[PDB]
Parts: structure tokens; C-alpha cells; sequence
């Protein structure tokens, strides 16, 4: 279905150092059922978020849920393929590096993947089995919605 | 000697970085191991000459075409994934750099003193 | 003006050393004295170096 | 024509660095246009794209598709940068104790300009990265692309940034 | 006399034509209108109307030099629509808006011939 990662997160902190910018906040989130963590820059005038919130986070390579890669161009009239509309926050960025903790002999056991959403950054740390489908120079979507 | 050596008796890091086709050839050829041993000697001599050209110890020099940027470009014109083993035989690097160094003539001549 | 040495393990290390600066120049005698470095001592007047040291200097 | 035209004299042999950089009024606006939080609507993005002389004719996909489409400053600036060049600089307020700890590649203050494959990924632009110093963006664009594309680079930067500044305004 | 007369800013010459069409060859279904002897008063009133059409992908305008009198408008539509169609449909919607507002105004001023209060 083109999906790469899916989990439920829980906000821990909002601005550990201070309000640097006036329309963007730097969420610090911790995962459940996977024991990963997140660092996410999110616009806050449109999508307000505060402490103790839980949301569902999906990182998909395409919206058309059938494969059918994106073509990377903006067309507002194409409402046909019935994309993922069940979320409240959609973004579109690209992966710009992937780190690791491997030595000359063994393999990476805990990866770390970075993504840039047109200027808003994101990092995602976890064990190497979940950060599998990521690769540098690749477009991804970010999908979020709050839970009650 | 830790960063510019290329030891070839580890069998597992050499297995990590090079493919399986070349890792059996590098471990089983005395000629290759010998030619990989002389480049380090030609490097130490230049390291000793630099220490007398630049006595103070700085490293900022002015030179022709940038090399790190040219490697960064070639790493993206060809979608190099720095995660999998490569297929670049080392004795190819050595001989390619030699041949390139031959074709950089400033003073064209064949006799000594030229 | 420090004294940069290459230690036994091969690192550039700088050392603070006393230097002396005068007001007036007669270098041919100052170089000939004892416990004065004859290599690194110099003068900021170039006709003096021309007469004393040469032309390449 | 083939010896002394002004696009042929961008870098000088006196100190091997460019002599023409972005200047008094466009620099202040370029710094504000590439902050982390500058979002543009649809009409304004179209109005800005109207001033690009080297535009291929496609509108890029916004950075925020929902609740409503909004483009970013760096996303529009990535269309001005010619070819596929690469560069890494720093902004004039980079805390020197940032490369030590974590967040070396995250940079809470949005520093450490990174231009990868011809598009601005992160960082604010200033005199250290667009002015007349060695290794700048204009210097690299001259070394790699040539003398006839850097001209368009200059002109496009100026026109686009002025036509956004009359929306943003500036005073003292 | 090195200064132009004031009537050159709105008065058309003999050889000039007010509007000119050219097709853009870089993308399909794109066009580029060049109105002559005009300014922001008319340029901006058009662009805002084209964006209200759900079948228009691009729309913008620019005055290439503030010291000459000429504007440029670019339009791009879906493959089942024509730029010349979307342009003329925009104008007839402005006229239908101004003539309506004039009626509602002339009523409001004679709504107090003597006064409502």
C-alpha cells in the first residue's frame, strides 16, 4: 500500500530550549509499542498541539494507496484516486541522511533517519528493524491526526 | 598510519566494504598486496616533504580544481548509496591516479632539466 | 613568534619563548654574539640585509 | 564583446573571489524570506513565479497539503538556484558549541546552510553565503555553471525578492 | 524636451493594437496576453477573477517596467478548456458585477431623498 511506518506517539515536551520562531514549534515525542522517539517541527497557527496529546503518525511513500507514484507536481483538480483523507495534517518532504551505530565489523542495530519538509526538519530514532524502507533522496508524506 | 594504510588481513571489514568478487582476489594475490604497500611509502615521503615546505604547520593552500566538491558531485550524478559494498578494485585506483598524474604537463619536454 | 617544534610522535606544538626587540640596527655585530640565534634573527631594514646577507635575502 | 563584458568579470584575479554580490536592500529581505516560518498562499506564489525568467512552467507540490496548501520560502528559493550545485556554509549567528553535542544535523536555530543537488534544504541566507567572499554560492555557481547563468541568477534573485518585499515591508 | 508628454500613458498610437495573443510552447494549454496602454488598475482586477474559476491552474500578471505602459497576463487551464475561453468568461463576470453594484448604490442614495430617520 506504499506505507513505510505507522505508530502512535505521545508528546513529552514542546520547547526545551525556548521559542525560537513564532509560528513553528519543536515537538519531542515518544512512541508506544515500538519504543522509538521523534523530533518534529510543526506549524502551530494552523494545527495547535499541547502537552499530553496522542496522535497517530503514518509515513507513506504515496497517497494514492494503490502504488501509482506521485509525479511530484501539484495538481488540485485530480480528486479521482481517492487518496488518504482520514488525517488532519499532511506534509511532503525528502530524506536527506541516514545515520547508524555500526563499527567496522558488525551492522547497524539502531538507526536514525532525517527528513526535511521544505524547511521543517524531523528526526526518527529506533532499532534498525523499523527504519527499513528509508533511503536518501526519496520523497515521503507525513500524515497525522489526534486521538481522543 | 591508521587512516591511510588499507590493511588487507581483516577478512571481515574488507568483507564489509568490498564485494565478494574482489575480497577473494585481494586476499589471494601477492602482487596486489605488494603494490598496495608501495603507495603508503610514496605517501610517507611526501608527508615528510610537506613538513619542511610548511614549517609553521598550517593547512590552508590555494590550488586548482576542488577535489572534495568533485567527489561530492560524482556521488550524486550516479546515485551512490553509501550503505552497500562497492565494486571499485583498488589497483584500479592506484593505476588510474598514476595515469592521470602523467597527463598534467606544465613543462613539456623529454630530456632532463626539462 | 612562538617556537613551533615537531615532537617525537609527530605533532606540531608551539612554545612561548622570550624575544628581544631593539630601536636601532647594526646586525653584523648582534649576530656574532653568544647565545643569540644567528638563524632567525633579522632586521626590518633591507639595505642592511643587502650589504650583510646578499640579494636573495 | 568577448573580452570585457560585465558577466565575464565576476571573479577577480586579485584575490580569486567574486566582486559582485547581493547588496544593500535585497540582502535584508533575503534573510527574512528564508526563515523557518514563512508560508505563502496560492495567489502570492503565482505572483512570485511570474517574475522568474528561467522557470520551466511547473508548480511544485506544497510543503503543507492539509488543512490547506502553503508553500515555504526555501521551497520557492530552490527554483532560483541554477543547475545542481552543492555547498555548505554557516549563518552569522551559529553558536560554536553546536557541532559538539547532538543536533549537529538538526540545528534548533536553523543554521548550517546546506544546498544539496541544487535546492535549499536548511539554513538562513546572509552575507556569509551570498555576498562577495570565497566559496560563496555565487562563486560556486560561477565555477561550475559558467558566466551566462550567473547573470540570470543575480537578476532573478533581485526581482523576486523585491516583489515579495513590497508585501512584507521594512522600516526603521 | 527629453520628457514624454502625459497623454502617452493611456492614448494609443496609430500602429499599436491593444491586445495580442501568443501561445506558450513550454507547457500545454498555456497562453500569454499582452495588453497595451494599461496598468495595475485593470491587471489586478482580472487575475483575482481567474483564480475563482475551478478550471484554471495558473494566473498572474506583471508590469515589466514601471516607466513603460504595458502589462502581461499568463493563463493555464485544464486540457478540456481554452485560455481564450477562461479569459472572456472572466470579463463578462466583472461587468455583471459592476452593473449590479451600481443599481444597489443608486437605490441607497435615493433611500434618503428626505431621510429614513
Amino acid at each position: 500500500a506504499g506505507i513505510l511506518f505507522e505508530d502512535i506517539f505521545d508528546v513529552k515536551d514542546i520547547d526545551p530550549e525556548g521559542k525560537k520562531f513564532d509560528r513553528v514549534s519543536r515537538l519531542h515525542c515518544e512512541s508506544e509499542s515500538f519504543k522509538m522517539d521523534l523530533i518534529l517541527d510543526v506549524n502551530i497557527q494552523i494545527y495547535p498541539v499541547d502537552l499530553g496529546d496522542k496522535f497517530r503518525l503514518v509515513i507513506a511513500s504515496t497517497l494514492y494507496e494503490d502504488g501509482t507514484l506521485d509525479d511530484g507536481e501539484y495538481n488540485p483538480t485530480d480528486d479521482r484516486p481517492s487518496r488518504a483523507d482520514q488525517f488532519e495534517y499532511v506534509m511532503y518532504g525528502k530524506v536527506y541522511r541516514i545515520e547508524g551505530d555500526e563499527t567496522s565489523t558488525e551492522a547497524a542495530t539502531r538507526l536514525s533517519a532525517y527528513v526535511s519538509y521544505g524547511g521543517l526538519l524531523m528526526r526518527l530514532q529506533g532499532d534498525a528493524n523499523n527504519l527499513h524502507g528509508f533511503e536518501v533522496d526519496s520523497r515521503v508524506y507525513l500524515l497525522m491526526k489526534k486521538l481522543a | 598510519e591508521k587512516k591511510f594504510r588499507f590493511d588487507y588481513t581483516n577478512e571481515r571489514a574488507l568483507r564489509r566494504t568490498l564485494q565478494e568478487d574482489l575480497v577473494k582476489d585481494v586476499l589471494s594475490n601477492a602482487h596486489i598486496q605488494n603494490e598496495l604497500e608501495r603507495e603508503f611509502e610514496r605517501m610517507r615521503e611526501d608527508r615528510e616533504v610537506l613538513r619542511v615546505i610548511f614549517p609553521t604547520g598550517d593547512s590552508k593552500v590555494v590550488l586548482p580544481c576542488n577535489l572534495l566538491r568533485m567527489i561530492w558531485n560524482a556521488q550524486k550524478i550516479f546515485h551512490i548509496n553509501p550503505r552497500l559494498p562497492s565494486d571499485l578494485h583498488p589497483i584500479k585506483v592506484v593505476e588510474g591516479v598514476k595515469e592521470l598524474s602523467k597527463k598534467l604537463v606544465i613543462v613539456n619536454g623529454d630530456d632532463p632539466l626539462s | 613568534k612562538k617556537k613551533i617544534i615537531i615532537t617525537e610522535d609527530g605533532e606540531f606544538k608551539a612554545l612561548q619563548e622570550w624575544i628581544l626587540e631593539t630601536d636601532g640596527v647594526s646586525l653584523m655585530r648582534v649576530l656574532s654574539e653568544k647565545d643569540v640565534d644567528p638563524v632567525r634573527t633579522t632586521s626590518n631594514d633591507i639595505v642592511e640585509i643587502f650589504t650583510v646577507l646578499g640579494i636573495e635575502a | 564583446q568577448e573580452l570585457a563584458m560585465v558577466p565575464r568579470m565576476i571573479v577577480t584575479p586579485q584575490s580569486n573571489r567574486p566582486v559582485m554580490g547581493i547588496v544593500q536592500d535585497t540582502l535584508t529581505a533575503v534573510r527574512k524570506f528564508t526563515k523557518r516560518d514563512v508560508f505563502l498562499e496560492r495567489g502570492e506564489v503565482m505572483n512570485l513565479l511570474m517574475f522568474l525568467s528561467t522557470w520551466d512552467g511547473k508548480v511544485p507540490q506544497p510543503a503543507i497539503l492539509k488543512p490547506r496548501p502553503l508553500w515555504t520560502g526555501k521551497q520557492i528559493f530552490s527554483l532560483i538556484i541554477p543547475g545542481h550545485i552543492n555547498c555548505i556554509r554557516t549563518h552569522s549567528t551559529h553558536p560554536d558549541d553546536e557541532d559538539s553535542g547532538p543536533y549537529k544535523h538538526i540545528s534548533p536555530g536553523d543554521t548550517k546552510v546546506v544546498v544539496e543537488n541544487g535546492e535549499l534544504i536548511m539554513g538562513i541566507l546572509c552575507k556569509k553565503s551570498l555576498g562577495t567572499s570565497a566559496g560563496s554560492l555565487v562563486h560556486i555557481s560561477y565555477l561550475e555553471m559558467g558566466h551566462d547563468i550567473t547573470r540570470l541568477f543575480y537578476s532573478n534573485i533581485q526581482t523576486v525578492i523585491n516583489n515579495w518585499l513590497l508585501i512584507e515591508g521594512h522600516t526603521i | 524636451m527629453n520628457a514624454p508628454p502625459a497623454f502617452e500613458s493611456f492614448l494609443l498610437f496609430e500602429g499599436e493594437k491593444k491586445i495580442t495573443i501568443n501561445k506558450d510552447t513550454k507547457v500545454p494549454n498555456a497562453c500569454l496576453f499582452t495588453i497595451n496602454k494599461e496598468d495595475h488598475t485593470l491587471g489586478n482586477i482580472i487575475k483575482s477573477q481567474l483564480l475563482k474559476d475551478p478550471q484554471v491552474l495558473f494566473a498572474g500578471y506583471k508590469v515589466p517596467h514601471p516607466l513603460e505602459h504595458k502589462i502581461i497576463i499568463r493563463v493555464q487551464t485544464t486540457p478540456d478548456y481554452s485560455p481564450q475561453e477562461a479569459f472572456t468568461n472572466a470579463i463578462t463576470d466583472l461587468i455583471s458585477e459592476l452593473s449590479l453594484l451600481e443599481e444597489r448604490f443608486r437605490v441607497a442614495i435615493k433611500d434618503k431623498q428626505e431621510g429614513i430617520e
